[PDB]
């Protein structure tokens, strides 16, 4: 492997072993479980609105507005009915969720409104306090939070308890003050690793904009696992690496196929979860040096020191 | 009374679970005979106009001095006042005896940090932006008004008008951490005036929060005179639960350590069994302690000592 | 008035002739003609809550505390009984109007400047409420940034309580934008305002947000007895304010406020028109 | 014709007669003169980077600046924007309305040259300092900058960084534009309903009270007639839309015909 990825893996594993690792799970991880992609929801909304699917791709503004246009034109009831139709299904958890949980992160920040992460956490027997609503922040039931910054469908499949339309994102800072500030605090005080997110995602753009206001070299650059079909360009890499990111390209390391995402995610994940006679003395000295401060050490305590 | 009893019960219940955070004001530092702000404001006023307030004046006079006499004069005048050391008072010991999850203080002194070192609980102190990112311990001593650890210059602290004006921009991480701690943990205000700048800013921010989505912070008032009832309603409807030290105990106005000591002794001494006198409440307490054990076929007799603390 | 005052008067007259002159009339001017100054109302409000009776923050809180505790009805009651007494417009109003200001910006809610404007024959489209901004019938505005009681004597029309100032930018977007545009595009002369006034300081912060030499520094007529301390004068001058000291302009006793106002007003009017 | 269309035309003409009409001209008016459309510059920057989505319009310039320096940024901007295109008939059509103010996000000097040709004098306000020194009573507001102080990228707000800091970088210009919108009647010409500036203005107008302002007229001249859904959506957002395609059946590519048709309808109604 390369040296940059070596440094990134070193830092990520170090932080995780200290209980300071947090996973910002994107929509790609949910899509790995064949969950309804948001582009399909936008296509359905556009078909209902204009009578035919849009020609070509959808821009981020389209994602934010087509749902909004349908909501204020076709009514709230139809907007929630489409969400019920597309999201009420329950999908199996892909290996990526269990791989992420295998790193025992201190917190799990996700913009997904599905329960796949919660199901994976329970399947691994992990007690995560899911904070998906405003009132959940105060009454936290556990030390580690599964913070769903885009809401979730626990309290019904209505579109009110989610961030999907243009108005939801526009008034998010006022709609979710406690949740947004808690997510920012977790980002500032933890080591964040992004998974399932695109560089063009709205949430990542907002987070990068917020990181601008921070003091120079005050925060820690969050790692971002990039697993888009194509290899990373050398221009976008520089652009986003001085923007506060620590991009780790999956396509750059693994020479895999396109539209074979699962294995591409797994390559980075298991490169993350898998962790001379001159370094032996260095290791022993590193283990024993603090013990020189003590007049005498019990041998069984020495067994303790060597894990 | 029932109101103060419930306040104390909530404070102690939060403290026992490790969900208690203490918002230490400047009164706790003054108890240690630390130079209060009004002394330094008077010094600045004398230097400016020759011969010697309000929330506006407190921020303005230092602000006027800063740009009228220069940064160096400001730093020197403030260091000649704040460089002196003081011994931590019993109120710091009482604050630390509650084992608070976090301590947020607008004081620029190290008395609270020294008390934390005394007690043996390592509170990673966060007084600068860089401190938030690299704080190994999970217990934060948040100096939301800067500190003199880096130096005794006026930039490190927030005590002038422009510093307060650009606080949100100047301290994004610190402000976010303080707000997250307020939203998550139980907050008790001690050593603060009811008409205080920091407390009013916190109330303004809390007004933005969704109704009943947060816990109303507790405010320990140690003013010499009992609080007016109207002000009590005004501040309790603004998101505060006021515990009045003057009301609990009658003491002469000139001395203040007695009021702080009374409030903190009520906090520390108070126990859930302290208030249960009705025989209908004895059974309530016993059932509250024993009910979860009904899920177990047999409970060791000796183990029951853990149930009843 | 060798340099720091003669130049101010010359610039003021040049702008007045050019027509790019605007007057920010403070509460003090409306007190030159007998009127309830807000501190008296604050004292009455506190006396209603308490036995006997001021910081600016207390200025904003005491009426706010009364509104929260006593209620809207009683608050509006004292407001109406105190502010419903008609008063005669003082010579300061017509002296201000004689300058032919393009607009008139005031944080007063009384009808003491519109009355002066009508009596002098000049028509200023009064803009005190939010909806009045768009439905403007005249080029020149008498903008009451603090509102007024024209619609009614209720307290919601005016901003005087702490909450009113807290949501002012949200409550009065169009009015705030219009006032900012008027300040930016016109030469502003502040009259009857405390140097440490809340409204003055908020505008000073807004101008601090503005870039260097991107605007004209407004003039501030200072009329209370004590000559301005040199350090305070330097501070406020560096804060984008040009101070004309009425106390230094003439020699008079502290309580003769009309004389101190008239000294500056007449020196500005008679001197080269 | 239509009752809604006739009412909108009558309101526009009435506001023009008393000097309240203000024209918000977008890039659609400037593309009639065959000025480089923004996607041209976006594509050039993209090709320079790696040898159109709306977010790309801001990203591509931003990344190109961050990588190839202000040097390459101003180089490309000056290369593409030194054409000196001739003003189209629609510029003079706009001027004939005798608008009180002309707010243009365009940086090309077609509009001010049109004003000079007509003889109307508009004080150009395209910089922070221009607001203070605006002598003329009527303002021609360039709320996106202009290439009259030079061909640097600092003058204009083309890239995403300028858009992000526009509110704090153009406080005087922004508030003056808001004042003009609030105190006048605004007609949008040459703007796409999905334009960044249009959406930001619509978001701003939300904060205004329900009956505080007047709903601006939007003159859409896109080749394809709008769907009823979009018309209903933007009608409730404060926009009063007059559809050029709906008004007259015309060629898809004959954008000039649609613009001219709407403009001469307005002029003839004004007499
Ligand atoms: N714009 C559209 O909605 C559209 C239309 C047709 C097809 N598609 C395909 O659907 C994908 C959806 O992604 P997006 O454009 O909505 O954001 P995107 O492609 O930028 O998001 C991709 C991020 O999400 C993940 N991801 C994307 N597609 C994935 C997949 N098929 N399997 C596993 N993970 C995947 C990746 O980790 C990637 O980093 C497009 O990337 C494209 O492949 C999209
Ligand atoms: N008001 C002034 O600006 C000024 C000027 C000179 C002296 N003083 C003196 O200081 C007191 C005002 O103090 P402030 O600026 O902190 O406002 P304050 O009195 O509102 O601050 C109050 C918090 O500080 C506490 N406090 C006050 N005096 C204390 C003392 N001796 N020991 C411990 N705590 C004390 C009270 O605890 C209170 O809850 C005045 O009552 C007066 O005795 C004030
Ligand atoms: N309770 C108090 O706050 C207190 C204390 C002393 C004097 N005062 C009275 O209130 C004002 C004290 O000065 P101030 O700046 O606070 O005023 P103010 O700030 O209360 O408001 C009025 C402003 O207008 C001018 N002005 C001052 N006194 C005036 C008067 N008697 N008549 C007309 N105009 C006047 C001043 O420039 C003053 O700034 C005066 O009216 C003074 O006689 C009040
Ligand atoms: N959007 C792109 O990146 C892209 C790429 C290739 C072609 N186009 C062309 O641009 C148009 C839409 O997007 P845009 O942002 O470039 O324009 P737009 O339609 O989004 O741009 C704004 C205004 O442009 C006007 N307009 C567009 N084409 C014109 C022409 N040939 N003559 C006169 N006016 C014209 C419309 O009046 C519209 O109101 C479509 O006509 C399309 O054929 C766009």
């Amino acid at each position: 492997l390369d040296n940059n990825v070596v440094e990134c893996i070193k830092e990520i594993t170090e932080s995780s072993r200290n209980g300071k690792l947090v996973f910002f799970v994107g929509a790609g991880v949910s899509t790995l479980s064949d969950y309804p992609q948001w582009w399909r929801l936008v296509d359905k909304y556009h078909e209902e609105l204009y009578g035919s699917p849009k020609k070509g791709n959808y821009s981020s503004d389209e994602y934010l507005r087509i749902p909004q246009i349908f909501y204020n034109v076709k009514g709230e009831m139809a907007f929630d009915g489409i969400l019920k139709d597309f999201f009420q299904v329950d999908k199996p958890t892909n290996p990526i969720h269990d791989k992420i949980l295998a790193m025992n992160p201190a917190h799990v920040i996700t913009t997904n409104y599905d329960n796949l992460i919660d199901t994976a956490c329970w399947k691994r027997g992990k007690y995560f306090s899911v904070i998906s609503a405003e009132e959940d922040v105060a009454n936290a039931t556990s030390s580690r939070y599964l913070l769903k910054v885009a809401g979730d469908f626990r309290k019904g499949f209505k579109g009110e308890n989610v961030v999907l339309k243009e108005d939801d994102y526009l008034n998010y800072d006022q709609n979710y003050p406690l949740i947004s500030n808690l997510m920012k605090t977790i980002i500032a005080t933890h080591t964040i690793v992004f998974i399932g997110y695109g560089l063009g995602d709205y949430n990542i753009n907002m987070l990068l904009n917020w990181v601008r206001k921070l003091q120079k070299d005050s925060f820690h650059k969050p790692f971002f696992i990039r697993t888009d079909p194509s290899p990373i360009e050398n221009e976008t890499l520089i652009y986003y690496e001085n923007k506060g990111l620590r991009i780790i390209d999956a396509a750059s390391l693994i020479d895999s196929n396109e539209y074979d995402y699962l294995e591409r995610y797994s390559a980075v994940m298991d490169l993350l979860i898998e962790s001379k006679d001159d370094e032996v003395i260095d290791y022993i000295y590193g283990k024993i040096s603090p013990l020189f401060a003590l007049q005498y050490i019990r041998k069984i305590d020495l067994k303790h020191v060597f894990e | 009374d029932n109101n103060v009893v419930e306040c104390i019960k909530e404070i102690t219940e939060s403290s026992r679970n490790g969900k208690l955070v203490f918002f230490v004001g400047a009164g706790v530092s003054t108890l240690s005979d630390y130079p209060q702000w009004w002394r330094l404001v008077d010094k600045y006023h004398e230097e400016l106009y020759g011969s010697p307030y309000s929330s506006d004046e407190y921020l303005r006079i230092p602000q006027i001095f800063y740009n009228v006499k220069g940064e160096m004069a400001f730093d020197g005048i403030l260091k000649d006042f704040f460089q002196v050391d003081k011994p931590t008072n019993p109120i710091h010991d009482k604050i630390l005896a509650m084992n608070p999850a976090h301590v947020i203080t607008t004081n620029y002194d190290n008395l609270i940090d020294t008390a934390c070192w005394k007690r043996g609980k390592y509170f990673s102190v966060i007084s600068a932006e860089e401190d938030v990112a690299n704080a190994t311990s999970s217990r934060y001593l948040l100096k939301v008004a800067g500190d003199f650890r880096k130096g005794f210059k006026g930039e490190n602290v927030v005590l002038k008008e422009d510093d307060y004006l650009n606080y949100d921009q100047n301290y994004p991480l610190i402000s976010n951490l303080m707000k997250t701690i307020i939203a998550t943990h139980t907050i008790v205000f001690i050593g603060y005036g009811l008409g205080d700048y920091n407390i009013n800013m916190l109330l303004n921010w809390v007004r933005k929060l969704q109704k009943d989505s947060f816990h109303k912070p507790f405010f320990i008032r140690t003013d010499p005179s009992p609080i007016e009832n109207e002000t009590l309603i005004y501040y309790e409807n603004k998101g505060l639960r006021i515990i009045d030290a003057a009301s609990l105990i009658d003491s002469n106005e000139y001395d203040y350590l007695e009021r702080y000591s009374a409030v903190m002794d009520l906090l520390i001494e108070s126990q859930e069994n302290k208030f249960i006198t009705k025989d209908d409440e004895v059974i309530d307490y016993i059932y509250g302690k024993i009910s979860p054990l009904f899920a177990l076929q047999y409970i060791r007799k000796i183990d029951l000592k853990h149930v009843f603390e | 008035l060798d340099n720091n005052v003669v130049e101010c008067i010359k610039e003021i007259t040049e702008s007045s002739r050019n027509g790019k002159l605007v007057f920010f009339v403070g509460a003090g001017v409306s007190t030159l003609s007998d009127y309830p100054q807000w501190w008296r109302l604050v004292d009455k409000y506190h006396e209603e809550l308490y036995g006997s009776p001021y910081s600016s923050d207390e200025y904003l809180r005491i009426p706010q505390i009364f509104y929260n505790v006593k209620g809207e009805m009683a608050f509006d009651g004292i407001l109406k009984d105190f502010f419903q007494v008609d008063k005669p417009t003082n010579p300061i109003h017509d002296k201000i109007l004689a300058m032919n200001p393009a607009h008139v910006i005031t944080t007063n809610y009384d009808n003491l400047i519109d009355t002066a404007c009508w009596k002098r024959g000049k028509y200023f489209s009064v803009i005190s409420a939010e909806e009045d901004v768009a439905n403007a019938t005249s080029s020149r505005y008498l903008l009451k940034v603090a509102g007024d009681f024209r619609k009614g004597f209720k307290g919601e029309n005016v901003v005087l309580k702490e909450d009113d100032y807290l949501n002012y930018d949200q409550n009065y977007p169009l009015i705030s934008n219009l006032m900012k545009t008027i300040i930016a595009t016109h030469t502003i002369v502040f009259i009857g305002y405390g140097l440490g006034d809340y409204n003055i300081n908020m505008l000073l912060n807004w101008v601090r947000k503005l870039q260097k030499d991107s605007f004209h520094k407004p003039f501030f007529i200072r009329t209370d007895p004590s000559p301005i301390e040199n350090e305070t004068l330097i501070y406020y001058e560096n804060k984008g304010l040009r101070i004309i000291d009425a106390a230094s302009l003439i020699d008079s006793n502290e309580y003769d406020y009309l004389e101190r106002y008239s000294a500056v007003m007449d020196l500005l009017i008679e001197s080269q028109e």
